């Protein structure tokens, strides 16, 4: 039946989507290397009424959320295995099935047979095999991972931490556990050494914190609540008008 | 009905009826921030200019 | 969703940015050759509504119409390039600038940055480098069996060898000066890169054209004045509280509008 | 959660490092052939919201 119920229902759903985005931003305020999300709303089709000029709307629909890829603040972890990125770049991490995902969480560990892995246990490529009797692990600004051994007065080069740069950082698919996979909107993963070809630098002992600003989220929650109340009132008004119509 | 609209070429029309001033129908400089005074004086500001 | 709430959001953002500036100034109190920052704010948009100056009553104009404005936006943060207090550490390798010059340093990627921190070190090859391992320009090289290193007030560097009563000059330390020192882009690590708003690098030896004089054994401490920072804390806190009060008042108004 | 909080947190760690260096220097006053330490600090990241 022609009515205004659907138009306000779309408004309620849009406010729900915005609140979901805000809640996701707030819940991940402690994750390392997290980019805040912003939902973009852009209205539905319009119905044109012809005179012997006027256009009536239909509602609002969420289109696409954008992740803000600004450089987050650094926090000091005092762990030699953690590296943060100064600039634009992604660590490449190999999933068990074989496809390579891309992460910015720089909290790494050494697994039982050498090997640098992420917190979830997935290996970081290229294979960087730390020796067992290592005394101190040093990761340089340009991604050179050198290992000191007792006796030898010179550190031993083990591997290079290459950064994968995408031309469009927003189009990567967020697969879940702090990992992105390349997509048609973020194609051509460009492998580079850190420091050249636009790649970022590496700080050892620091981890990149989340990008979520708090004041924006709280005031946006206030706006979402009040707009939700407004749309609920519109729904109630349409309900009362239809009730008055049916009683004839 | 005082809901005055501006046509593409600058004619002032109310409900499609061209408004008539002291000199006849009004021709507004195409594209202008129209301000009406307390006695009907029309002032037109062209975009970009001071 | 309502104009006053957006204006208060902009105000909150501006006061927060002021707080970040204050915190950044405070965290770098012990940093050598640091310059404190100050943020400048400007007015945002102004909705025209009634145009001021439009003729009412044919012969009377309308003064000061409805210029309803939006919030605030920070223009930019400008560094205060003033001389910090000199601290004596009695070291042959600490150099302090007393005027308006910069040391030139080469990044390994090929370009050159500019630093004011004068705590210099020697690598395994004998070159004068920065504490972050960046090789200072020019590549002043220090001999192996050096007994004493003397950096003069004109930037000349001398090394006293054994069996030679006369010091041998092994380099010349120059200072880089710019048309606009605030336009340098700070990349961290006490390093500035040249931008198009900072003109072009002007090389000058220390004492002429304006470059400052180099002191040995001294370090240029940060110019951060901390009591001013505390007073700025007090404001940055009240102003934020008052903007939050405005947010709350708008929230109450919207709530009563909804409830009816 | 707030950038100012992180900046202060670092500053606190830096000052604690300075305090530890001073304490270690004072603890080794009577030891022979000792070389006192000194910590050097540098600027962290610089957010370029508007490019200079």
């Amino acid at each position: 039946m022609i009515s205004s119920l659907w138009i306000a229902k779309t408004g309620l759903d849009a406010q729900q989507t915005n609140m979901d985005v805000i809640a996701n931003n707030l819940a991940n305020v402690s994750t390392n290397g997290f980019k805040r999300q912003r939902a973009v709303f852009e209205d539905l089709l319009y119905q044109t009424i012809r005179q012997p000029g006027l256009q009536i709307g239909t509602g609002v629909r969420p289109v696409a959320t954008e992740r803000l890829h600004s450089q987050g603040n650094l926090s000091q972890t005092n762990n030699s295995k953690d590296v943060a990125i100064k600039g634009q770049g992604f660590f490449q991490v190999m999933l068990p099935d074989g496809t390579s995902a891309y992460t910015r969480d720089g909290s790494f560990q050494v697994d039982q047979n050498g090997q640098l892995v992420t917190a979830g246990g997935f290996q970081v490529q290229p294979a960087i095999t730390i020796p067992a009797n290592a005394l101190s692990i040093t990761i340089g600004r340009d991604g050179v991972v050198s290992v000191t051994q007792q006796g030898q007065a010179a550190p031993v080069q083990v591997g290079q931490l290459n950064l994968t740069t995408f031309m469009n950082d927003t189009g990567l698919e967020s697969i879940g556990e702090n990992l992105y996979i390349e997509t048609q909107s973020s194609g051509a993963p460009n492998e580079s050494t850190p420091g050249l070809n636009g790649a970022g630098l590496l700080y050892q002992g620091y981890v990149e914190t989340s990008n979520v600003n708090v004041a924006e989220e709280l005031v946006n929650m206030i706006q979402v609540q009040r707009a939700y109340e407004i749309n609920s009132k519109a729904v109630s008004t349409t309900d009362q008008m239809l009730q008055k119509l049916t009683q004839l | 009905n005082g809901n005055i609209q501006v046509g593409p070429t600058g004619q002032l029309t109310i409900q499609g009826h061209p408004v008539i001033g002291e000199g006849g129908p009004i021709t507004v400089p195409e594209g202008s921030e129209i301000t009406i005074a307390a006695d009907g004086t029309i002032s037109a500001l062209n975009p970009g200019d001071p």
